[PDB]
Order: structure tokens, then sequence, then C-alpha cells
């Protein structure tokens, strides 16, 4: 889960 | 019963829908535009021809290394513990095994994601760091960095  | 398929302009809306439901954090139009340009680094998972999961990766050049970063890897909750996540992860592992130039695979999960820790640790991944306030508007904001050395 990338944090953008 | 589980099949992986390519992400194309024909099914990219189905991918955005899955990520919206599975992941509490929202992704911009550029994220999905880039997903169509990575090739085998992005797949949909089908359970009996229904799209129920997806995996999106990108090549990362950090720490003087060539790394494969898993941005999203998820499955719809009612279809969990059927091997869909394993099918998607083995696909990324196989690509890296055949490519031979990646030093490691890594990703971020919330420190409360016990099922994600359990899943990745079964594949040889280790928590190598815990980043405070990694996520911005969700709780917990802290994230573990999971990595598998190749
Ligand atoms: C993590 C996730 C992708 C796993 O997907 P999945 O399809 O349920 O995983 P699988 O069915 O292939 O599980 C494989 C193995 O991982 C472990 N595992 C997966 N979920 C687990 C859980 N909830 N509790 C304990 N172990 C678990 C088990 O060893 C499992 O094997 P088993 O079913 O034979 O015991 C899923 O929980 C999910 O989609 N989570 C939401 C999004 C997310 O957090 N993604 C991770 C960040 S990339």
């Amino acid at each position: 889960m990338l944090g953008p | 019963r589980i099949e992986l398929g390519d992400v194309t302009p024909h099914n990219i809306k189905q991918l955005k829908r899955l990520n919206q439901v599975i992941f509490p954090v929202s992704y911009n139009d550029k994220f999905y535009k880039d997903v169509l340009e990575v090739g085998e680094l992005a797949k949909l998972a089908y359970f009996n021809d229904i799209a129920v999961g997806a995996v999106c990766c990108r090549v990362d050049h950090s720490q003087n290394q060539k790394r494969l970063y898993i941005m999203t890897l998820g499955c719809l909750a009612p279809y969990r513990r059927l091997g869909i996540g394993t099918k998607m992860l083995n696909h990324v592992l196989n690509i890296c095994e055949k490519d031979g130039t990646f030093d490691n695979i890594y990703l971020h999960v919330q420190i409360s994601n016990e099922s994600a820790i359990d899943f990745y640790r079964k594949f040889g991944f280790e928590i190598i760091e815990t980043k405070k306030n990694y996520y911005k508007r969700i709780e917990p904001a802290d994230a573990h960095v999971l990595q598998k050395n190749l």
C-alpha cells in the first residue's frame, strides 16, 4: 500500500 | 479457478474499483496511467472469471539498488484465504527470478496489518524498518517496510  | 490477466484500457476501470474498496488510501489519475505502461508489473486476478484482486508494481532506484516495489497487492475480503494473493505474489517473484537484476522486492503496510505481515513473512519477507507517520489521513499512520532480498 503506497502512501501517495 | 484463479487466473491472472493483463491490465489494459479495457479493464483499467475494474482495477480502480478494486483498489478503491481494498485500500483505504486513494490513488490519482497518474498512478493508473503509469499502471498501463509497466507491462507484466501489473495484473488482475480473476476468481471464476470475476475480477477480485490486483497487483501493481514499479521499478525503484534507491539505496544504490534496483528494487521492485509493490505499490498495491490486494484481494476483495470475501475471496481472501483462497490463494489469490499467493498467485499474484508468485507472479512478481517469477518475473524477478527470470529478470535476475533486482536486488530486492519491498512494500509498505500499516503496522496494524497482521494479515499482510503473516502473508509476506510466509514468502521470506522481513520487516526491515518501521516508518512513523508514513500515511497521512488514516490511522494508524505508521507503516512497516517489508522486504525480501533476492
Ligand atoms: C494480504 C492479502 C493480499 C493476502 O491475500 P489472500 O489471497 O488472502 O492470501 P492467500 O490466500 O494466498 O494466503 C496465503 C498465506 O498467507 C498467510 N495469510 C494470509 N492471510 C492471513 C491471515 N489473515 N491470517 C494469517 N495468515 C494469513 C497464510 O499463511 C496463508 O496460507 P493459508 O491460507 O494456507 O494459511 C489480503 O489479506 C489483502 O488483500 N489485504 C488487503 C490489502 C493489503 O493489506 N495488502 C497487503 C499490502 S501489499
